[PDB]
């Protein structure tokens, strides 16, 4: 939702995510992408546990 | 700069998981932050991470509290008091880690009482090491002379009560040391005869 | 015991440490940083040319 | 080239000077006073770094 509101395309690589769009992404958007991906792979670790 | 980055977001990731561990384990701060730094060094340098060298080694567990841990150790030799530090052989190479530290008598008498025979301490020549352990809180697992690489064990605050037991003659060989009277101050003498 | 499982998960998360190096944010900053040092090298290369 | 043969070995940690470094060594012996030269044994041969 945040990426679509910003106007970027959310391309998934698998467990990871990335943003395709014109030029550098906004700092808040980059931070949110990083936090979401880190939480996702933390959830994968918790799944292993 | 890449190596610095693989340390910067190394900690940036690790903090999120480590914070709940710090919240639930406020007394394991040093170990947890050291493991964080080790993971950072792994991510930055790429040095392999040994699972055995970073694991909390269980010494004892208290499913009790009535009675307290009562550890009668009549064979009070240094391996049986302070514990053993056994090694693993890798192609003729001596190796050791935290997971290879075994608990002696001192590490299972914590919060309780350690009952030793004074004659045993006199005979086995371990009274000096035990006295250092009582005063300085310095417990150190016994090592093997042919293994040169050891582990620098930090001092451990002694929470146990030592109740030596022995014949008066066995203590006549120990009361000469002023540090003995400095440590042990309660004389529970048994009358050889009752009315 | 709980500290034991926590330590086991932390040790197992070397895979997560390796995985986060192929994240969109990490790759983005790496490409940008390569672009900047390569821009400096291209300035030197143009002077040499 | 062996990296272990080349490293600035740390000996102390910085302090503000107050309190000064008071090192109490109740167990006075050669290895704990002057320091120790520990080795690594490769197939029965002692080597040092």
């Amino acid at each position: 939702r945040e990426a679509q509101e910003a106007g970027f395309a959310l391309s998934t690589n698998g467990e990871r995510l990335e943003l395709t769009g014109p030029g550098p992404v906004p700092a808040e958007l980059s931070a949110r992408l990083e936090e979401v991906t880190l939480g996702s792979l933390a959830a994968s670790a918790e799944l292993e546990v | 700069a890449l190596r610095r980055l693989r340390r910067d977001w190394a900690l940036h990731y690790l903090n999120n998981r480590f914070e709940p561990l710090f919240q639930r384990f406020p007394q394991a701060r040093a170990y947890l932050e050291a493991l964080r730094a080790r993971l950072a060094r792994y991510a930055e340098t790429g040095e392999p991470l040994d699972p055995a060298q970073w694991r909390p080694n269980l010494l004892t567990s208290s499913s009790s509290g009535t009675p307290p841990p009562i550890v009668y150790e009549p064979y009070a030799t240094a391996p049986r008091l302070f514990g053993r530090l056994d090694y693993l052989v890798d192609r003729g190479v001596w190796s050791t880690n935290v997971s290879l530290i075994r608990p002696g008598a001192v590490h299972r008498a914590q919060g309780g009482y350690l009952i030793l025979d004074a004659l045993s301490l006199k005979r086995e020549g371990t009274w000096e090491a035990f006295k250092r352990a009582l005063r300085n809180g310095q417990v150190e697992p016994v090592t093997e002379p042919q293994a040169p690489a050891g582990l620098e064990v930090e001092p451990f605050p002694i929470q146990m009560q030592v109740i030596l037991v022995g014949t008066p003659e066995a203590f006549e060989g120990l009361e000469e040391d002023p540090a003995f009277s400095e440590l042990f101050r309660i004389r529970a003498e048994f009358s050889p005869t009752l009315p | 015991i709980h500290l034991a499982e926590a330590v086991e998960g932390l040790l197992l998360e070397v895979n997560r440490l390796d995985e986060l190096f192929r994240q969109g944010s990490f790759l983005r900053e790496k490409t940008q940083l390569e672009a900047r040092f390569k821009e400096a090298r291209e300035q030197q290369l143009e002077a040499l040319r």
